[PDB]
């Protein structure tokens, strides 16, 4: 029914509006920090010697 | 020094080998491309490469190496290569016809067994026909008539020339049937609305004849002591067919063209 | 009844205002002085081939050694990447398979597609072979993507705009998720296995909690449909492909779009997306059979893995980022490294 | 030691993979599409002698495996791309249905399918399965086609049209008009690598299977001819 869909939508909107939010700058900083802290562990980002690389 | 019209053999052989080895390297070398049509294209390329290499070696054998006994082996190699090239052209035409006439079932492995039979029937016949230039009554002692092409007796050369016409007639018939199918499709497509087919056939079925006929006719009609100029003058048309076969059967294909561009670019 | 519509419109306006207020900066602006990646000259190192038809999905195990690939020819061949040796040739009841999974335990596999059934297979058997363990039905929608929570739980997303959680023991739909309007193209489990997002066909991406069983957020920053979803390694973000040729990145806490990747030369939609181990790279496959390695920070292309034909069905990454499998419709799985 | 065992297992299963190849490689897959009231279920049931109604049959020892898309949502803009490898896409049009007017919806759906990027290489076959119903509707004088389609006015029957024996010219005129309307967009943005194959059929007709067989053969022949540069 239209009324049921409207009620469900309005509860969904209220739930999505009453949740906590933070500045986008903090999200960008978190992503940058995670990328920096894990850059020394991904062969894909920086090649590795064939001695240890399985695919070599 | 190699007299006039001798350099033409060398340059033609080099040009044939340059383009056909590339086709061989792509079709046989690169992954995939093992479909029966591509196997029969690779066989044609190998035959043309052998013909070009044989021509180049024969030019070296003429003056540089100067070995009289090497000339017979190189002539046998050249005969084998040309026979294999023409057999591969016939094999490609018969494969096209069989793909059009078993379109639904052409994609079965009954074809791979046929492609292998054709690849082994085309190369056994080439070997058998190129074995004659050594022994088997080929004017090594001069008893049997020779001279039309000195390292080959006239009888064997005439046999090769007649086999050429045998192949040409069958190719004409097969391409006539393919043109019938093409016309059937063309008349149908137009009706839904409101010539590339005949133009492509004019090359596919025309260049082969215009290239190989002069040498074959000379072989049938040429006498033993005919002027040497005729052998060379009619050899360039024959060798031309070997330097346009990759253009006709390999260059036009979209995927082969894609790989060729990737290598070149 | 119109009062409900007015209230919904006011709530949407409030959400927009809150997002604008929280939009104090952008990822592109922040990354104006970050170290560029440069150019990554990755080349194919292992062409598995073998597959008899166009591939549509693939996923590896926890040990990053054995990989499971699913193709629309009905084969689920398991390959040993190190030596290329095949380990199994699990046939599939339904030829059309759009997804597959490899359980963390390393012995259970599952797949599904237009058959509407998420078949389950176990590699460990008394006969040393693979036999059907359980078939999950009752979805009324083609399975777009599935994942393994553990050796006894599987979560699947169908085309009916609903995601469902199943229990292998009793084969029952323990929890059901709903709220989307378009087809759910894909989902990606979080590293903690608690949260997981899903990209609907209507450009709306929603986050759900498996235990709670209800949605939490909704992102509608895409102008067209979303083709693939992949969770960030840190478990707080996820990339989003689309048919409009634009890739975007969202953050759960941000609650809004942060970055968008697109170029004038690119006019082709993205088929699949998968983040790298470190999360600094955003590999994606395009409709022009030309995979591109985007940068999550610079947003500039970091390299093109050309070589696939007619599509790039799906990508993949390891638990340690040791190799990438680039599935394609050409039936060849090329492992780049 | 484990290297040799792994290689032996690979070689052993390679034979089974090759068998799967030589069986699968000889089977042609087709897509069946149409409207809800197009008789798709009826025609499937007639020719037969989960989200997909798998059907298999053999004609001239040729393996055919067409997968119906029943029990699926009406949003076909996504899962249709998965059927790019099918030899042909059987399409059934709910003719005489002029949703109050489903003919326009079918026309728009066909137009979208034709222009779909991934379906360009896949030939689309349109099947009209309500010829008798259309004939009765037009003859009875109810639901005049002209009002729905103003182009029908002053429309002349195509010369190539061949009326069947023992039927009125008006029904042929109408059916050929709708066929031409379909072909108008069918004959655009094609480039010649794929064509449409309209046919007039009925749910009780037994020659449908031979029609699709011949259409598949023609599609393969045209593809081979194009690959050979003869078209
Ligand atoms: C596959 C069968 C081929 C039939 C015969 C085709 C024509 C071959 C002619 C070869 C002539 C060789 C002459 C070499 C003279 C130096």
């Amino acid at each position: 029914a239209s009324i049921a869909q409207a009620r469900k939508l309005v509860e969904q909107l209220k739930m999505e509006a009453n949740i906590d939010r933070i500045k986008v700058s903090k999200a960008a900083a978190d992503l940058m920090a995670y990328c920096e802290a894990h850059a020394k562990e991904d062969p894909l980002l920086t090649p590795v010697p064939a001695s240890e690389n399985p695919f070599r | 020094s190699p007299k006039a019209w001798d350099v033409v053999l060398c340059i033609s052989g080099t040009l044939v080998s340059c383009e056909n080895a590339l086709v061989v390297a792509i079709i046989v070398g690169t992954p995939a491309f093992r479909a029966p049509m591509f196997l029969l294209v690779g066989s044609l390329a190998v035959a043309d490469l052998l013909a070009g290499l044989g021509l180049v070696l024969h030019f070296a054998a003429v003056f540089c190496i100067g070995s009289a006994e090497m000339s017979l082996v190189l002539v046998g190699v050249l005969a084998m290569a040309f026979t294999a090239s023409i057999g591969s052209l016939l094999a490609i035409t018969v494969d096209r016809y069989l793909s059009l006439y078993n379109a639904l079932t052409y994609y079965s492995e009954t074809t791979v067994t046929r492609t292998y039979v054709m690849l082994a029937l085309v190369w056994g016949g080439a070997l058998g026909l190129g074995l004659l230039p050594v022994l088997a009554w080929n004017c090594l002692d001069g008893l049997t008539t020779c001279g039309v092409v000195y390292p080959l007796s006239k009888n064997h050369l005439v046999v090769l020339a007649i086999a050429f016409f045998m192949v040409f007639g069958i190719m004409l018939q097969l391409y006539a049937q393919i043109c019938r199918i093409v016309c059937r499709h063309a008349q149908q497509i137009a009706l839904q609305r409101h010539r590339k087919g005949i133009a492509t056939l004019a090359v596919v079925l025309g260049a082969f004849a215009a290239c190989w006929l002069p040498f074959t006719v000379y072989c049938l009609l040429g006498d033993a002591h005919s002027p040497p100029l005729y052998t060379y003058l009619t050899l360039l048309p024959a060798t031309y067919n070997s330097m346009i076969n990759p253009i006709i059967y390999a260059f036009r294909n979209q995927d082969v063209q894609k790989v060729l561009w990737a290598v070149c670019c | 009844l119109d009062q409900l519509r007015q209230e919904a419109e006011q709530l949407k306006n409030q959400i927009r205002d809150a997002r604008k207020a929280c939009a104090d900066a952008t990822l592109s602006q922040i990354t104006n002085n970050i170290d560029p990646v440069g150019r990554i000259q990755m080349r194919t190192r292992r062409t598995l081939r073998g597959h008899l038809a166009k591939i549509y999905a693939m996923h590896w195990g926890t040990d990053s050694r054995l990989l499971v690939s699913a193709s629309q020819d009905g084969k689920l061949i398991i390959w040993d990447s190190y030596t290329t040796n095949k380990v199994h040739a699990i046939p599939l009841r339904s030829s059309w398979v759009m997804t597959c999974a490899y359980a963390p335990s390393g012995n259970y596999v599952a797949c599904g597609g237009l058959d509407n059934i998420c078949s389950i297979y176990n590699l460990k058997t008394r006969e040393g072979n693979v036999r059907v363990s359980r078939e999950l039905a009752g979805h009324t929608g083609y399975l777009s993507c599935c994942r393994f929570l553990d050796d006894n739980q599987i979560v699947t997303s169908s085309g009916d705009t609903t995601c469902a959680l199943w229990d292998i023991e009793t084969g029952q739909q323990t929890t059901t998720f709903t709220g989307h309007t378009g087809d759910v193209m894909s989902l990606s489990l979080a590293p903690d296995t608690r949260l997981f997002v899903s990209g609907a066909c209507d450009a709306s991406a929603k986050l759900w909690d498996v235990r709670e069983g209800m949605c939490r957020q909704t992102f509608t920053g895409h102008e067209s449909d979303i083709n693939a979803i992949c969770f960030f390694p840190n478990g707080n973000a996820f990339a989003t492909g689309s048919d409009d040729a634009t890739c975007r990145l969202f953050d759960l806490r941000a609650d809004q779009e942060l970055m968008t990747y697109s170029h004038d030369n690119i006019i082709c939609g993205i088929t699949s997306v998968s983040f790298s181990k470190s999360g600094r790279l955003l590999l994606a496959g395009y409709d022009d059979f030309n995979c591109n390695v985007w940068d999550a920070l610079k947003a500039d292309r970091a390299g093109v893995l050309a070589g696939h034909d007619n599509r790039v069905s799906c990508l993949g990454v390891t638990d340690d980022g040791m190799a990438v499998a680039t599935g394609s419709w050409d039936s060849f799985l090329k492992i780049w490294n | 030691n484990e290297e040799k065992a792994q290689r032996e297992a690979n070689k052993k299963i390679e034979k089974q993979l090759q068998k799967d190849k030589q069986v699968y490689r000889a089977t042609h897959r087709l897509l069946l599409l149409g409207a809800g009231e197009s008789g798709k279920n009826t025609i499937v049931k007639q020719m037969r002698i989960s989200g997909i109604f798998e059907t298999k049959f053999q004609v001239d020892k040729v393996n055919f495996h067409m997968f119906d898309v029943g029990a699926q949502r009406d949003e076909r803009r996504k899962w249709i791309q998965c059927f790019n490898d099918v030899t042909a896409i059987i399409f059934v049009v709910a003719s005489s249905s002029y949703q109050t007017n489903r003919l326009q919806a079918a026309l728009k759906l066909f137009d979208s399918i034709w222009n779909n990027k991934w379906l360009r290489d896949t030939s689309v076959i349109l099947f009209l399965n309500k010829q008798d119903l259309l004939a009765e509707k037009v003859l009875a004088g109810k639901s005049k086609i002209e009002d729905y389609f103003p182009e029908f006015a002053r429309y002349t029957t195509p010369e190539d049209a061949t009326p069947e024996p023992g039927e009125d010219p008006r029904v042929t005129r109408a059916k050929y008009f709708i066929r031409d309307e379909f072909l108008r967009i069918s004959t655009a943005s094609g480039d010649g690598r794929h064509y449409c194959y309209p046919h007039f059929t009925c749910s009780v007709d037994t020659e449908n299977i031979r029609r699709v067989f011949n259409d598949c053969r023609d599609i393969i022949q045209r593809m081979h001819l194009r690959q050979y540069e003869l078209l």
